[PDB]
């Protein structure tokens, strides 16, 4: 179970993690 | 020769049977040594990689080592990339779709033991659009590792800055190829682009760049753990390791086992997957690595063996390595002729040779199968495949013509009598 | 025999012609269609060579079988379009036969 | 007049030509001919048009119908066909 | 895109009258020099027919097209 | 022709003639194509 | 592939991302390297249809401007690629693996089941738009040969009736346990494991020194 | 294809250096085709002497005159390509 | 300095580092028979009709895109080469409509004369064809385009030389058709060029439709009077009116290309 959005806004939590740009 | 020991097997999650996530990971000890791995330098890495005599993985097993080693030199003031593409397109293929759903930290150490060797900034995972919920499992992990600090700034420890991405695929076949991997990541149509300007020299997004297949990212932290040797041990000379195996179609239990490369094809359905349904009399024909690489009829094949050398002897691919098994009861000049309409529904149509090329064959081989052409077609589709195989921009020109170079050359006399049923009922 | 003229304006009997006879201008009809606005053998420039037959991709414009049509006055040799059709459309019948007969040579 | 509206001004000398004499024209048009044949109401995409007779016609092509719209017409024959 | 008819030099006479003919409406010229187009291989050669045979020449010098820098690498510039 | 008689085609004539050459009936070639470079008819409004 | 302006699928169908779609492709755009927005077209184009099923020339223009990308771009990529329905799409939208490796494993069988059992032919969709069948190509779980995609979930190993009974739960309730309906995990030897039947091994193992 | 021998694109060769070697005063250039035909070029002052020698010379009879032309290359200094066929 | 020497066919011929094997070979003077490969067009590969063979190499080489290398011998009519090329036209002929008496660019075609020098005297394709639906791309440019062969010189040329990005492909396979998705006219200036730059006569001319054929149109060399730019030009004259006015290539001027007023 997992809703249509979660790959996008997982991801979205990541990007607090997410290295800066180049 | 084979049987390879599940203790020296690579992804002990397969299967399941242990938490995908980080715990069951760290039973695993998949991130044991990766700080001092990093710490040796991209050098050291890349050697070991040469030691192994890793090739591909992927689609053309080119070395992996010298493949990956093209992008150690020094950087122009763009930030290299590492791209692990994850299509998993090649029909028969689910060997891909393990990793990432199973074990998907064994690949996101690959990807940062893989990165320092290529000194990558970044690394992006291209999953395809169709495993929705794949994704979901991968980022999650990814999501893990950066909280407990394994990825990104301070990698594990290390000075090196890692960042790992996931990005969305949309059911393409070609968005696998390396140079069409990249344009999709860029945004743009997925369309190869040419091998002149090479993947390293002009980089997504002008970035110097490599493309390796998932299983190639996933082995290379766990070979460096296990040094070269270990690795390189496992394999037939050239052709080294343990291969993932994937037997599909017509097999007693079909199933993803992985096995030292090298291994007896008589003996891969024979000892894991299952028995040939109906008894190892009953085998056509079976294609070793997916639909791209040519069919070989049972004499041949248990006579040879699944490793890349042995089979380019045989005339056939080891490829993906998906074994798909053909019993007596199939209308092969039918199973091929889908692949050819799995082609026409897939090919870009950037290249002249592959999109006319690809629909004249189908269309040729929709009537062979109905029998309504003449036999002395037959050859005609021979010399309309070798025209596809050397003139294609991509390799999927090259992958459309080998099935049907392999159903005249083994099963031309079958072809021949849906010729005459045919003509003989008028 | 729907009774859209046969000719396409493709102007390649006059290409092929030797003598020059065949003039053809076009222009795009109203239906959107491609007609020759004007095409005009010469048959005193014409030296019967049967080569306009042969070349026409549709056979729009073909060598009939009449040879008696001599003409008192020099201007009557020179035919337009509306000779050639009418021609058509007079012998089209035996025309109909004699390519009927001799296509499966060609 | 003719086909293509080609008439002699009123002004014109070459009407001199015509003096004492019939001026050339065809009753049959084409452009008018060609309507009355009906749109062909064919049930696949792509069809053919030989010409008609094959051998004996006009060099084959393949009109798209999927236009909904319109209908296809054999730059050749003029004929149409629908889907 | 083919260049075959760029090769040799043609001197060709000045164009001249070419009046619609009354009776059935073809072009009628009145110079013969017209449909006239010698083809010389080098532009020195072309110019003594001229000088021999008297009529007046302006020559135009070839103008080829020149080298242009290509690369398909180039189409996937980081900054273009 | 009477055994196997002709294809009719809805266009082809009905009465066919001989030669109207010394009659009034001949063919007189004209030009069929219509005029090409219209000219600027001048302003019927004095100025 | 061409997009002939109709009332319902033209601009007139207004598009906009919901103000949280919108925060999330602000997110997307941040993985690609700055100055490279324009590489964020599929992921933003998907989420266009997350939104709306239908992903209208509308859907495709907003894409456009979202990502200051021109506008033939984004149809390039909507008509090259084929997850992006371009169209109205059913509900459950089930696609049914028809590859050489799924047919071996009859495949056809279940395509038929679905025509009937749905009651519309494939390429079409159920009166009440709940289901649209598509007879899509490899969707990798070849392993699993018979398998079906509805909708996200890949529904795998499935005999004919399986479906029948996974379409009744799609058509009363909802999350019909979408995955591999059979006693087989995932994609290992149906009968007994060939491998990895010992426990996993530990951290450090047969390492070479650093 | 048309079928070809190189006997007479051989014999004919060798008689094209006979001729050569015997009028080398005025015999520019000796080709034979690959149509096998030979095609002795000579300084126009050789016209009387090569002739004579292959019209009265015992090992290469050449009695008859086929035909006398001239080409025009307008490009050519010298315009004219007067050819002497002989049989 | 910068002068490798690569032999086409043995010859030699001295290239600067950078050079394609198709350049390589139009310095010899040998011409690769080439379509979607265009001189101020980036390189694309998309026919692949231009596959040569450099010697001592398994594969031909694509010679629009190909760097050439030190050393190389182009081969470019050896035996493989032109079942290279033999091959490849079998296929542009294959799903091509045949209304070669209705392609204005008759004898302005570069794939019927590249198939009458460069390809084979017969068909093989029993298939049946493919039928692409037309457009109205604008008042100027008829796009008949079911003669397309996907070579996406256009979709260059009004993304490079004109700014336009419009024109652009849309699908894979056999029914990739390169036509504006929406139909959205191209309307820029250069526009016109489209119809000179297309070797096949999918879009043309609309106005320049069936008035003439080339081999009768007399062509006489001028110059731009519309804009002050003075771009060179070659007005098309057939039995006294001027039929097409198309541009000549001046390198400083109107490098090949003129404006929609002045045609
Ligand atoms: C049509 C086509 C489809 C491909 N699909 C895949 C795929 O799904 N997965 C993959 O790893 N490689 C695929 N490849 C091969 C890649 O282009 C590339 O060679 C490979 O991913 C390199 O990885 P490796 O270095 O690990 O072998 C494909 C190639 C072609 C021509
Ligand atoms: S007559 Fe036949 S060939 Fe001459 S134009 Fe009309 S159609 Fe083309
Ligand atoms: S383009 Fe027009 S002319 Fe050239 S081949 Fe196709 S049809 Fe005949
Ligand atoms: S239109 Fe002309 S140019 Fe544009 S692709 Fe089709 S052929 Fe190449
Ligand atoms: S073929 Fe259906 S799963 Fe790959
Ligand atoms: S010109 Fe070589 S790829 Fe088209
Ligand atoms: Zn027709």
């Amino acid at each position: 179970d997992y809703n249509t959005y979660t790959f996008l806004d997982l991801n979205l939590d990541l990007s607090k993690f997410r290295l800066p740009q180049p | 020769f084979g049987s390879l020991k599940d203790e020296d097997r690579i992804f002990t999650n397969l299967y399941g049977r242990h938490d995908w996530r980080l715990k069951g990971a760290l039973r695993r000890g998949d991130w044991y040594k990766t700080k001092e791995i990093l710490l040796k330098g991209p050098d050291w890495i890349l050697g070991e990689m040469k030691t192994s005599g890793l090739r591909g993985r992927g689609g053309a097993g080119f070395p992996t080592g010298l493949k990956w080693s093209f992008m150690n030199k020094p950087s122009d003031g763009r930030p290299k990339y590492l791209v692990v593409n994850a299509d998993e397109g090649e029909p028969g293929t689910c060997k891909d779709r393990e990793i990432m759903r199973h074990d998907p930290h064994k690949l996101v150490e690959g990807c940062l033991v893989g990165g320092r060797a290529m000194g990558a900034r970044a690394a992006y995972i291209y999953i395809r659009g169709e495993f929705y919920n794949e994704a979901s499992n991968l980022q999650v992990a990814i999501r893990e590792a950066y909280e407990a600090g394994l990825i990104g700034k301070n990698a594990c420890g290390s000075d090196y800055d890692f960042d790992v991405f996931v990005v969305r695929g949309a059911g393409a076949y070609i968005c696998g190829e390396e140079t069409a991997l990249i344009e999709s990541i860029e945004g743009k149509q997925g369309k190869p682009r040419l091998k002149p300007p090479f993947p390293a020299d002009v980089g997504v997004f002008g970035c110097p760049t490599t493309v390796a297949n998932v299983e190639t990212v996933a082995v290379s932290p766990t070979i460096c753990r296990r040094g070269g040797t270990w690795f390189a041990g496992f394999g037939r000379e050239r052709n080294s390791g343990t291969k993932l195996f994937n037997i599909s179609g017509h097999v007693n239990h079909p199933c993803t086992v992985e096995e030292e490369m090298s291994v007896p094809l008589k003996e891969l359905i024979e000892k894991h997957a299952g028995g040939v349904t109906g008894g190892w009399d009953n085998l056509l024909a079976v294609i070793p690595g997916g639909s791209s690489t040519p069919l070989i009829p049972k004499s041949v094949c248990e006579t040879v063996l699944m490793d890349f050398d042995a089979l380019v002897q045989a005339q056939t691919g080891l490829g993906t390595a998906a074994v798909i098994v053909m019993d007596r009861s199939t209308d092969i000049v039918k199973a091929i002729a889908r692949l050819i309409e799995f082609y026409k529904h897939e090919s870009c149509g950037q290249c002249t040779p592959c999109r006319e090329g690809v629909d004249w064959m189908n269309k040729v081989m929709a009537r062979f199968v109905k029998g309504d052409a003449r036999p002395a077609e037959i050859d005609s589709l021979w010399e309309i495949s070798k025209q596809i195989e050397g003139h294609t921009i991509c390799a999927l020109g090259d992958g459309a013509a080998w099935p049907v170079q392999g159903l005249i050359r083994h099963f031309r006399p079958e072809l021949e009598d849906r010729m005459q049923r045919f003509a003989q009922q008028h | 025999p729907s009774g859209e003229e046969r000719c396409i304006a493709c102007k390649l009997c006059e290409a092929i012609c030797p003598a020059q006879a065949i003039t053809i201008e076009a222009e795009p009809r109203a239906d959107g269609s491609r007609r020759t606005t004007r095409y005009d053998i010469d048959m005193t420039k014409c030296i019967y060579c049967g080569f306009c037959q042969e070349a026409c991709p549709v056979d729009a414009i073909v060598e009939g079988p009449n040879f008696e049509f001599s003409t008192e006055t020099h201007e009557e040799l020179l035919y337009n379009k509306e000779k050639l059709l009418n021609n058509g459309d007079k012998w089209e019948a035996e025309i109909a036969a004699n390519i009927q007969a001799d296509y499966l040579y060609r | 007049i003719t086909h293509t509206g080609q008439v002699y001004d009123e002004k014109d000398y070459r009407r001199v030509r015509f003096v004492d004499r019939q001026k050339e024209v065809n009753e049959n048009f084409a452009i008018d001919l060609i309507a009355q044949q009906p749109v062909n109401e064919v049930e696949h995409r792509i069809i053919a048009c030989d010409g008609g007779g094959g051998a004996l016609g006009h060099p084959k092509v393949y009109i798209n119908l999927d236009k909904e719209t319109k209908t296809g017409t054999c730059g050749y024959c003029g004929l149409q066909f629908k889907q | 895109s083919g260049v075959n008819n760029t090769k040799k030099w043609k001197m060709e006479f000045d164009t001249r009258e070419r009046w619609e003919n009354p009776l059935m409406g073809w072009a009628s010229t009145a110079d013969p020099l017209s449909n006239m187009v010698l083809t010389f291989s080098a532009k020195e050669d072309a110019i003594a027919f001229a000088e021999k045979n008297g009529w007046s020449y302006d020559v135009e010098e070839k103008k080829v097209p020149k080298p242009k820098s290509k690369s398909y690498g180039a189409n996937f510039s980081w900054n273009k | 022709p009477t055994t196997n008689p002709p294809t009719a085609r809805k266009f082809i004539w009905t009465n066919h003639k001989f030669n109207v050459s010394a009659t009034p009936e001949q063919y007189v070639p004209y030009s069929t194509t219509r005029k090409k470079i219209h000219e600027w008819v001048p302003p019927s409004t004095p100025y | 592939f061409v997009h002939r302006d109709t009332p319902e699928n033209n601009p007139d169908t207004p598009f906009d991302f919901t103000p949280e779609n919108y925060k999330r492709i602000e997110a997307i755009v941040k993985n690609y390297p700055e100055g490279h927005q324009a590489a964020a077209v599929l992921p933003v184009l998907d989420l266009a249809q997350r939104q709306n099923g239908w992903l209208p020339i509308s859907a495709m223009n907003k894409v456009a401007e979202v990502l200051q990308v021109p506008p033939m771009r984004v149809y390039e990529v909507a008509t090259f690629y084929t997850m992006y329905n371009r169209k109205p799409v059913g509900k459950y939208h089930i696609q049914v693996c028809t590859t050489t490796p799924c047919m071996l494993r009859d495949s056809d069988s279940i395509l038929e089941t679905l025509q009937r059992k749905l009651g519309i032919k494939v390429g079409e969709t159920t009166p009440d738009k709940l289901f649209t069948l598509i007879e899509v190509e490899c969707l990798g779980a070849c392993v699993n040969a018979p398998m079906v995609q509805i909708n996200d979930n890949y529904y795998e190993d499935l005999t004919p009736k399986d479906i029948e009974e996974i379409i009744d739960e799609l058509k009363a309730g909802k999350v019909p346990k979408p995955g591999p309906r059979s006693g087989r995990f995932c994609c290992e030897p149906a009968g007994g494991l060939t491998s990895l039947t010992e426990p996993p091994k530990g951290p450090g193992f047969g390492v070479q020194a650093g | 294809v048309r079928p070809r021998s190189d006997v007479t694109h051989k014999q004919l060769s060798a008689f094209g250096e006979y001729v050569a070697e015997i009028l080398p005063k005025y015999v520019q250039q000796v080709q034979v085709s690959c149509l096998d035909e030979l095609e002795i070029c000579i300084h126009p002052d050789g016209v009387i002497p090569t002739l004579t020698f292959l019209r009265d010379h015992t090992n290469a009879q050449f009695k008859s005159l086929a035909d006398l032309t001239a080409v025009d290359v307008p490009t050519r200094q010298n315009r004219f390509e007067i050819v002497y066929n002989l049989l | 300095s910068n002068l490798i020497e690569v032999f086409v066919d043995g010859q030699s011929v001295m290239v600067e580092p950078g050079t394609t094997v198709l350049q390589a070979c139009e310095k010899v003077g040998m011409q690769i028979p080439r379509f979607c490969y265009h001189e101020r067009l980036s390189v694309a590969g998309n026919c692949r009709m231009c596959l040569v063979e450099i010697e001592k190499a398994p594969k031909v080489v694509a010679a629009c895109a190909m760097p050439v290398m030190k050393g190389w011998n182009i081969l470019t009519n050896s035996e493989k080469s032109k079942k290279a090329r033999e091959g490849v036209m079998e296929f542009l002929l294959a799903n091509h409509p045949l209304d070669c008496p209705i392609c204005d660019q008759g004898g302005e075609c570069d794939l019927q004369d590249q198939s009458m020098m460069f390809g084979s005297d017969r068909s093989r394709f029993l298939e049946g064809k493919r039928a692409v639906e037309d457009k109205n791309i604008g008042p100027l440019v008829k796009t008949i385009m079911t003669r397309c062969i996907q070579c996406t010189r256009c979709i260059r040329f009004a993304s490079e030389i004109a700014g336009v990005d419009d024109l652009g492909t849309t699908g894979r396979g056999n029914d990739m058709q390169v036509g504006t998705y929406i139909e959205k006219m191209f309307m820029s200036e250069l526009s016109g060029n489209v119809i000179d730059i297309c070797p096949v006569g999918a879009l043309t001319s609309k106005p320049y439709a069936f008035t003439a054929r080339p081999w009768e149109t007399r062509k006489t060399e001028s110059i731009d009077v519309m804009d002050a730019v003075g771009s060179n030009i070659v007005v098309s004259t057939r039995t006294g009116e001027v039929m097409r006015i198309l541009p000549r290539m001046h390198e400083d001027i109107n490098e090949e290309w003129i404006s929609d007023k002045t045609r």
